[PDB]
């Protein structure tokens, strides 16, 4: 179906979007982009978790 | 194919008085849902957002829930302001099913009565020398929004060839302001000498009329 | 610092195809949603579709899909009525999602469609008489009339936006003939209905009109 196949190309381009960082070191401001990828990481994972969901049950 | 249903159409509260909106979503929608104020006028403004947490600048008694399919918008402590429609937003634009719409419930605040200041203004020369006269009956600043205006032209009732618009409610005192339009040809215009407006509101001891005489001043 | 502006909103006969567009600027953030919302005459929110900035995702609705055509770009959003009907008559908005948790954290100011097989007419401005037929003792009401006009919108203003307190513009009304009209009004202390001159200052910019009547207590 022409949704889902969409939707799974779209969920693709957010994980593609907002890679891996640099990666560049800093005291504590190295580990500081480590909340911040986890974060935006956890989150993809969540919205790409509902997005599919809705395709199935 | 989502569909949000807002429950009521209309609601009318004193300031203090708590409202509570409710939407009911036609699919899943985890934290898919958001609440918006919408003035007349102007584009909505976010209160909720993720179906709980208030969008910043949005004051305390903005509230946001729901469980699995009823949502609840839950205005605590009203203020005259919050006068307006709102609308909720449910679902993610990546289908299956979308995201849609609530639909609108109109906010009325409810104040103590007030008398509306009736005035009344005759067919400009300019707008005579067309063909066409156009009567206008003002009724500033009054609360409740419930009122009839009647037209006699020479103390025999108009109907059809009248036109009523009225403002938005007042964001700080609550008021509102009628304006009635009694249009017909410069030809009829000729035919009678004094037209008068009839005002029937809540605030009004006696129906008041404001009237004037073609010519005389 | 993010801002939307729409623009391209005018009166198009029923089919001949318009293309809206919305000024994406200031948004820190690479690719985001980018939702299209229409609102028809004192009609409710109606969500068109929407467009993942960074790609080529196009999602409408039900409605929507077939008549409707977002198109991104770099400098920006747009939104083609490809076939379009008198029904298609509202305001189009656009609005962006800044968290990617389908929310409308930032919204556009508008842009009018009307669809009619009318043509366009300017407005007839004539005042609204004073004197003593208006006079509470120590306030007095005076206005303009903005009669037979086409399409929406008209934008009154009193002596250049100056006089504020007291000004109530009138939601506009069609009548039977096909036309619009709308009035403006204001309270002013009786005392000074000669002192301090007022102008209503009319902008029918759908037919380039920019009328500035003044109002003034009749003769006698």
């Amino acid at each position: 179906d022409e949704d889902l196949l969409k939707a799974v190309r779209l969920i693709k381009f957010l994980y593609q979007s907002n890679p891996p960082p640099n990666p560049e070191g800093t005291r504590q401001a190295r580990r500081n982009r480590r909340r911040r990828w986890r974060e935006r990481q956890r989150q993809i994972h969540s919205i790409s978790e509902r997005i599919l969901s809705t395709y199935l049950g | 194919e989502l569909v949000m249903t807002q429950t009521p159409s209309s609601v009318s509260e004193p300031v203090g008085g708590t409202v509570t909106i409710k939407c009911q979503a036609s699919q899943s929608i985890s934290s898919w849902l958001s609440w918006y104020q919408q003035k007349p006028g102007q584009p909505p403004k976010l209160l909720i957002y993720d179906a709980s947490n208030l969008a910043s600048g949005v004051p305390s008694r903005f509230m946001g829930s729901g469980s699995g399919t009823e949502y609840t918008l839950t205005i605590s402590g009203v203020q005259r302001e919050d006068a307006a429609t709102y609308y909720c937003l449910g679902g993610y634009p990546a289908a299956s099913y979308r995201t849609a719409f609530g639909g609108g419930t109109e906010l009325e605040i409810i104040r103590t009565v007030a008398a509306p200041s009736v005035f009344i203004f005759p067919p400009s020369d300019e707008q005579l020398k067309s063909g066409t006269a156009s009567v206008v009956c003002l009724l500033n600043n009054f609360y409740p929004r419930e009122a009839k205006v009647q037209w006699k032209v020479d103390n025999a009732l108009q109907s059809g060839n009248s036109q009523e618009s009225v403002t938005e409610q007042d964001s700080k005192d609550s008021t509102y302001s009628l304006s009635s339009t009694l249009t017909l040809s410069k030809a009829d215009y000729e035919k009678h000498k004094v037209y008068a407006c009839e005002v029937t509101h809540q605030g009004l001891s006696s129906p008041v009329t404001k009237s004037f005489n073609r010519g005389e001043c | 610092q993010e801002q939307l502006v729409e623009s391209g909103g005018r009166l198009v006969t029923p089919g001949t195809a318009l293309t809206l567009t919305c000024k994406v600027s200031g948004f820190s953030l690479s690719g985001f949603w980018l939702n299209w919302v229409r609102q028809a005459p004192g009609k409710g929110l109606e969500w068109v579709g929407a467009i993942y900035r960074g790609s080529g995702s196009e999602w409408y609705a039900s409605w929507a899909k077939g008549r409707f055509t977002i198109s991104d770009t770099s400098t920006t959003v747009t939104l083609k009525l490809t076939s379009p009907t008198t029904e298609d008559t509202a305001t189009y908005f656009c609005a962006a999602d800044t968290t990617d948790n389908g929310y409308f954290t930032i919204w556009g100011p508008g842009t009018l469609v009307t669809v009619s097989s009318a043509s366009t007419k300017g407005p007839s401005v004539f005042p609204l008489a004073p004197s003593a037929k208006s006079t509470s003792g120590g306030t007095a009401a005076l206005g303009c009339l903005v009669k037979d006009y086409f399409p929406e919108p008209v934008t009154v203003s009193w002596n250049s936006g100056a006089l504020t307190s007291g000004v109530h513009t009138f939601p506009a009304v069609l009548q039977s003939s096909g036309l619009y009209s709308l009035s403006s009004v204001v309270t002013v202390p009786s005392s000074s209905l000669g002192t301090q001159t007022y102008i209503c200052n009319v902008n029918h910019k759908p037919s380039n009109t920019k009328v500035d009547k003044k109002a003034e207590p009749k003769s006698c």
